[PDB]
């Protein structure tokens, strides 16, 4: 199914603007996704344009706020680069205030024939994803002078992540006890907490940004866990569960930023734990208690940095060197 | 400036004995 | 790490001069 | 009897318990009290150890990392006022990481004047939520009571008390198991009370023995003279350190004691406005046989050399280290992280500085909305730039909205550049006016166009709607067309609408949202430029899916392309309110 586009471009800004695109395999034209909000947006964009395989023109993520990943373009494997934006650009993205994942490059293959790339002012997008796109996309071969903002891609996105490791998994029929190894970054007061995510998951393909892909809603139940005393292994007991049910679990660390814009962090992999048995349903919906605000996160982070600065001032004042 | 030394860099044990009279 | 930060600087620098004392003027 | 014991200097008491012998005679401390780093102590040490004579500390109390102390109800049974003339990093009472401390027991702490309370990392301390800090502090919004035993719902809190309904609940207020918070009635606010309630002299602070007696109070709220709470002291005397008045022989005597070069931490004392002071203010010197500050011939500004040509301002203490100084011969860095707002004491302390011969760096400050606290700054010489040759550096400020009131303030940089990154609440208009006013020539200033002013409304010009058509579902709107002085620098419009049953909808502020109380935003391409002043060129939009008999709050903003040219700030309409038509 080829879907030609009138006037070349096709701005998408809602669910409805995509519903002229259902079942399309190859889009002849360019796309400028500009999504600033919506409702249950992830599964809807997957249903409307998940089947897009090839785009003849270029692609653009100008100022799109709501989307978290471009993972809803599931079969998107080729951008022909026929129609280009100014600058000879086949992929273009800017001012994407929540774009955290570009694509899962372990499972996905993209070919970009001609035209450079452009990543200016993506706050929560890491440069590792960008360089993976440079290599997998087909720009290292056919060397193109790509223009990526080195200093404004990855702002408040931890990209130097280590690996947490689980230690202890005790299942039950309605509860699961987890304890992973203790983590401390090079200053231990930076670690504010861990973020246990979990999700009932009947298949072992659940990546991190599967599900949510949207501001306003989420697919993962989230638990926020204070660190222990600095040794103690931390963990959590998941409580309101169902018997004989497979879960997907990981734990991610949230740290403060040093006075250089340097980040740290660790993030455990996805592990699947099934409980024990006893005597539109893809997810739950998850607003028995709706999750934590990003501005509330920045307030908590500043509370942390304030406690750390006062302690630094006290240790600076009290200890006096030998003359 | 003990936080400027032992927390940001790594202090040697003699350089950290400086603060102990 | 060997970055004696936080309260670990206090409890870990006390083990260097536990009877001598910390310096002050 | 107010203060029978002596008035001590500032005590630092570490590594032992012996130095606390020196607090056997202190009723008032003209300094600070640091009790800290006592590892090999036990509660058997802190049992026969009491200081009932201590009444007031002028600066601050700092209890840090002390083992064995379980309650301050024996050390400080009558600590009644902390004045806070010199804080410890914004704070006047700091109880930090007292391990074995069970209860505060500061059951006479009735008023802390300046600065607030910080109490944290006390792992086994309870009796906290029954203190009623609102009757203790003039400002309660920046206390800090985190990381305790009472952080868990575990600790107790049983005590027999006024039972305030100040909050929504019925909390009896108490310090210990056997000491309730002494709550005066509404009338006698801080002047003093008795257990009968018969209020004492208005010139007093905290507790008082006899009702209406200027000598049988406890702590004076204005000034102290000859064992009596005086309001202002008459001038055959002189004021001294904001709490007591004193004779001239004293102030010249301390001038003689520091006049001999015995140390480098004292000051040769002089007098200004009836106040004995460390050194004369700007534009004054002392007459040597008189030690009073007489005005100079023209200017003699107070010059303050910075240590290593650099000083970070990070709290009220570090700011107050530059009180009075009008020439800064080095560079300042303001780095004030967290907290509620403390630009008021930034203004009372860094308000008078007129010159800086270095650079002015502003990094990582969070509670600052304006640099108006630099009230009198007019010159940056740039004689010691930051690397990169900058004379004014500004980085990562999350709430800064205003540099100065440029209609009322002058500023000039002699040499050097301007640095403005990661300033989302500060519009580019303020920065552009700074570059115009400061005398900066072209100079190639790095002023990042996309990280400045991102999260604040930065449109000076305005739009208006012309045509409005309501319905049961749809709404047609047309507003009067905007065109910049270069129409290439107009990206589009941003039509906002939400649903509003009332009309108390505040204006948009720059931060984005999508969840539930969220402006539905529509992006609009600009109309075709018809080259006719009166043509079809009115832009508008049709709102399709709206619900009947409901009121929507609507407006429109523009969308432009910035440049190094200081123009195209775009236009912003006003909030209108539309009632759609009803139906069946
Ligand atoms: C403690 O007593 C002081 C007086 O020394 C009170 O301080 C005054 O408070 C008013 C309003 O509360 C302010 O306008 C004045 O500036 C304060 N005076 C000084 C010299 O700082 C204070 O209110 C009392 N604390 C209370 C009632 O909690
Ligand atoms: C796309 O459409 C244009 C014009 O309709 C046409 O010239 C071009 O061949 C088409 N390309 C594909 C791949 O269909
Ligand atoms: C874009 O490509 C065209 C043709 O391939 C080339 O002539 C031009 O220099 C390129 N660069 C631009 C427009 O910046
Ligand atoms: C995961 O696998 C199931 C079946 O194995 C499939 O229905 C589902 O779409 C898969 N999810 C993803 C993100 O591939
Ligand atoms: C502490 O006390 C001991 C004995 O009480 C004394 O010998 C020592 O000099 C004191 N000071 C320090 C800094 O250890
Ligand atoms: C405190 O006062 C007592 C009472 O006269 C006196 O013996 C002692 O020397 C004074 N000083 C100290 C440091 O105890
Ligand atoms: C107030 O002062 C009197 C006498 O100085 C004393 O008995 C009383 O305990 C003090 N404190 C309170 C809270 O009344
Ligand atoms: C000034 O007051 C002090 C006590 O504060 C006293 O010792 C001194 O003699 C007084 N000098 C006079 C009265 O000349
Ligand atoms: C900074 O200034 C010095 C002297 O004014 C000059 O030698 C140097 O090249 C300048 N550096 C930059 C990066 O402008
Ligand atoms: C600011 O500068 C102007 C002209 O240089 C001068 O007239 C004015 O008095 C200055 N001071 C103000 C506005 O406080």
């Amino acid at each position: 199914k080829v879907c030609h586009l009138l006037e070349g471009e096709k701005t998408i800004d809602s669910v409805t603007s995509a519903q002229e695109l259902r079942g399309c395999t190859v889009i002849n034209g360019s796309l400028i996704i500009n999504i600033r909000g919506g409702n249950n947006l992830a599964a809807e964009l997957e249903a409307n344009l998940g089947l897009i395989e090839e785009i003849s023109g270029y692609l653009k993520i100008r100022r799109s706020y709501a989307l978290v990943s471009l993972s809803f373009f599931r079969k998107l494997r080729l951008i022909r680069g026929e129609t280009l934006e100014i600058g000879n650009y086949s992929f273009y993205a800017l001012d994407n205030q929540n774009l955290r994942q570009l694509w899962d490059w372990s499972k996905h293959n993209l070919t970009t024939t001609q035209g450079k790339l452009f990543f200016h002012y993506n706050p929560k997008l890491c440069l590792s994803e960008i360089h993976k796109m440079e290599e997998v996309s087909g720009t290292k071969g056919r060397q193109e002078r790509n223009d990526i903002a080195l200093k404004t891609n990855g702002d408040k996105a931890s990209c130097e992540n280590e690996l947490l490791k689980f230690s202890y998994i005790r299942t039950s029929f309605d509860k699961i006890l987890l304890r992973w190894e203790p983590y401390w970054p090079p200053d231990f007061r930076d670690l504010l907490g861990f973020m246990l995510f979990y999700k009932e998951a009947p298949y072992q393909n659940v990546t991190e940004f599967d599900g949510q892909d949207a501001c306003g809603s989420n697919s993962w139940t989230v638990v926020d866990i204070d660190p222990p005393l600095r040794q103690n292994h931390p963990g959590w007991l998941m409580r309101g569960l169902k018997p004989w049910t497979q879960y997907a679990i990981f734990v991610k660390t949230l740290v403060t930023f040093s006075d250089e814009r340097r980040t740290y962090g660790a993030k455990s992999d996805i592990i699947y734990v099934q409980t024990d048995a006893t005597n539109y349903e893809d997810s739950a919906g998850e607003c028995c208690s709706c999750p934590k605000t990003d501005s509330q996160i920045l307030k908590e982070l500043e509370e942390s940095s304030f406690r750390k600065t006062f302690e630094d001032y006290l240790h600076n004042v009290v200890f006096v060197p030998r003359p | 400036g003990i936080v400027e030394q032992c927390c940001t860099s790594i202090c040697s044990l003699y350089q950290l004995e400086n603060y102990c009279n | 790490n060997q970055h004696l930060c936080g309260s670990h600087l206090v409890e870990a620098l006390y083990l260097v001069c536990g009877e001598r004392g910390f310096f002050y003027t």
